[PDB]
């Protein structure tokens, strides 16, 4: 099916993955704040990737710098709220990553949302995801 | 944009046979695959759940991976890591989209005196570590790469 | 590539000017309006074409030589200007933009762009091919590529 | 409908059309050598403005590969007896190729269309066309 992430998602999802691969490494080898954030990515990645992945390295930076919501249960909280308006993954993932203030800002840079959902019910999303902005 | 998806690769070992030949495999498959990138999909920036790949001489081993592609009409938001006269790039993501000078509004101009390079209007001032939201234009896939052209012309673009 | 396409405008005239001479009128209206003009969706209005023939009767009809970038089309140009993201090349009434990820591997910036061999700067004649055209309101861009065999200097 | 040119019609055309209009108005009241006859004509066939179609002429001045329209006519008749598509024509008419895989590469619709044994030869006369002037 069609998974879209938003960008607070797609953060937890790398991160998690990269946890769990440098704990199968150590299992199988033989025996014997937000800027703290980009220190402790630069030692994960050196210890679960291929080193010269920059691809997956600037998506880190990029992710912790944009990252609007930074826990899983804050992100947890997003997506529930997000899905039960029953709007399109692709519309989810973009209104999950974009803050914006009003129902024209999201509607302008979201066409497709135009005739899917009333103004007030957006705007009634857009401040329910402002509230759980992570103010850290 | 960001997806996770269901991805397959064959891969050939007799060689290598053996009780632990399948850490063996999951290895190529991420010098393989991770950090990969083509037209057709976008970048392969993730193998996921790495405990769990399923792998079935060859062998065709089905993955999940955290993918990047962009796609015409998107709104982004971003960083400038570049100016000149022809216009500035934005980091997104793993890619760098670039907005040409003739998608910006008209009142900003290249500043090719001040350094860091930029561009200004009567308010804004746009150079390197900016943030800012543009709308992917365009998506020209090659091969092994994808490229984006951008713009902030339209309505709630631009400087964030 | 360039066309001869048959189009057609209208023009809003009244009392005011009726008389002996509002043809040659509509006509000056319609090259002040179409001719020099740029659309996303036809492209560039260059030259209104057979001027004692355009037909009145206002809505009125005429032809003209329309230039419009295809994607794919390879066309000959000649470089206006380098810089770190690329350069621009002069293709009729157009700039076609060779990011500098379209520009082959062993071929990079110095400043112009070099090669064990090449040198492309500002004057150089270069074939391009058309990667994209993104066509806007009243205006359309095109980003071009040289990777590919036979494209490039001279 | 569209009618494809390859860059000399275009020359032809335009020129044609602004010699008329001058005529139309003065009535009714080399290579670099041409880039100056431009402005001329401009200034008297046109707004004063229109940045685009001076370009073009410019364009169209330093790269047009047939220059009189006898030569124009021939490379028609020569291009139009092929069966190809007015887009392809319009290519061939216009870049010039020294042989098939160039042309083929570039113009890759040709591929299937027609043989490069026969493609070379329309080269061949297309080059011996081509103006020295």
């Amino acid at each position: 099916e069609l998974i879209a992430l938003n960008l607070s998602e797609a953060r937890l999802v790398i991160k998690e993955a990269l946890v769990e691969r440098r704990r199968a490494f150590k299992r199988s080898q033989k025996k014997h704040t937000r800027e703290k954030e980009l220190e402790s990515i630069d030692v994960l990645l050196e210890q679960t990737t291929g080193g010269n992945n920059k691809d997956l390295k600037n998506t880190m930076q990029y992710l912790t710098n944009f990252s609007r919501f930074r826990d899983q249960e804050t992100v947890g909280a997003v997506i529930q709220l997000l899905k039960s308006t029953g709007l399109h993954p692709f519309e989810v993932a973009q209104l999950g990553s974009l803050a914006c203030d009003t129902a024209d800002e999201a509607k302008t840079l979201i066409p497709s949302l135009n005739n899917k959902i009333s103004d007030d019910e957006l705007e009634r999303i857009l401040k329910e995801l402002s509230n759980l902005e992570t103010l850290y | 944009m960001f997806f996770i998806k269901d991805l397959s690769l064959n891969i050939t070992l007799p060689s290598f046979f053996g009780p632990r030949m399948k850490q063996y495999l999951k290895t190529k498959l991420l010098e393989e695959v991770e950090g990969s990138c083509t037209g057709k999909f976008g970048y392969i920036l993730c193998v996921l759940d790495y405990d769990n790949i399923d792998i079935q001489a060859e062998f065709n081993v089905k993955y999940r991976a955290v993918v990047f592609k962009p796609f015409k009409g998107e709104v982004v938001d971003g960083t400038v890591v570049s100016c000149s006269q022809h216009g500035f790039e934005v980091q997104v993501g793993p890619m760098k989209v670039f907005v040409t000078k003739h998608l910006m509004p008209q009142d900003l101009t290249f500043n090719a005196g001040s350094n860091p390079p930029s561009y200004q209007s009567s308010e804004d001032v746009i150079t390197i570590k900016s943030r800012i939201r543009v709308k992917i234009e365009g998506c020209i896939s090659q091969v092994s790469s994808i490229h984006a052209i951008g713009s902030i012309k339209e309505d709630y673009l631009g400087a964030i």
